[PDB]
């Protein structure tokens, strides 16, 4: 059912 | 026992460098008890979203309890690992320590692959074997190898990313190859299992060409298209090699490489990263920086 997508924004910890 | 790990995570505030000694017994545990339960598990990990998968580490212990830290500790979230736990790092024995503990401890929540640095071809001289001799004993070290070998290779999580630490192989045509291989296995000069540890995705390469290391291969772009095609995935998720940012893709976002000990021996002067995996496989990615 489910397929791999990418958030664009990535976060600095 | 929950003492040996909250011994672990006691060092947690402290300024980076702070030995922990646990006694060569409860580490011994450590490898004989997580031992039995790598064998318990398939070779090849069919694993479920959502998780948290991170890349190497290198003995960074206090960079690993960052990453714990944000990520929420064990079994706030749930983990992979793409092997390479030791050398390099000053604080080797600490980093493997915690992560058999917890694997021990939530051992269908925290999961470890094996890495090209878990040899005793590679433990020696890199700088672990090193740790153990000084430390403790050289038998401890053996032990620790006998564990390592027990190790799975690959994981799969819900049959679309495939997850190892160096990446392809010419050599694999079928999943069921690596779950052939029976543990415990030294890993070998050339073949299968070395290739799934020591390989790299090239960009300049077409095909399969030679590999700047001396052993393995470096693959490109087309491999990568025609392995996800011929296998019903969408992602490959590999680490083994330093990359700045943390993270960096190869082909068209087909695949990702991770590596998650920042400042990497050093200097190099790098970051690291994990992937945020969620229930509708969605990657987000969150970076480490080099701490003050
Ligand atoms: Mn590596």
């Amino acid at each position: 059912n489910a397929r791999v997508t990418f958030a664009e924004a990535a976060e600095i910890i | 026992l929950d003492s040996i790990i909250g011994r672990l995570l006691e060092v947690q505030g402290s300024r980076p460098g702070k030995n922990v000694q646990l006694t060569e017994n409860e580490i011994r545990g450590l490898c004989l008890k997580s031992r039995e339960i790598f064998l318990s598990q398939p070779i090849l990990l069919e694993l479920e979203a959502p998780l948290k998968i991170c890349g190497d580490i290198h003995g960074q212990y206090y960079d690993l309890l960052r990453l714990f830290e944000y990520g929420g500790f064990p079994p706030e979230s749930n983990y992979l690992f793409l092997g390479d736990y030791v050398d390099r790092g000053k604080q080797s024995l600490e980093t493997i320590c915690l992560l058999l503990a917890y694997k021990i401890k939530y051992p269908e929540n925290f999961f470890l692959l094996r890495g090209n640095h878990e040899c005793a071809s590679i433990n020696r001289i890199y700088g672990f074997y090193d740790e153990c001799k000084r430390r403790y004993n050289i038998k401890l070290w053996k032990t620790f190898t006998d564990c390592f070998n027990c190790l799975p290779i690959a994981a799969i999580v819900d049959e679309k990313i495939f997850c190892c630490h160096g990446g392809l192989s010419p050599d694999l045509q079928s999943m069921e190859q690596i779950r052939r291989i029976m543990r415990p296995t030294d890993v070998p000069d050339q073949g299968l299992l070395c290739d799934l540890l020591w390989s790299d995705p090239d960009k300049d390469v077409q095909g399969w060409g030679e590999n700047d290391r001396g052993v393995s291969f470096t693959f490109g772009a087309e491999v990568v298209a025609k392995f996800l095609h011929k296998h019903d995935l969408d992602l490959i998720c590999r680490a083994h090699q330093v990359v700045e940012d943390g993270y960096e893709f190869f082909a068209k976002r087909q695949l990702v490489t991770l590596f998650s000990a920042p400042n990497y021996c050093g200097e190099f002067d790098n970051a690291g990263a994990m992937m945020s995996v969620d229930e509708t496989l969605m990657c987000s990615f969150q970076i480490l920086k080099p701490a003050d």
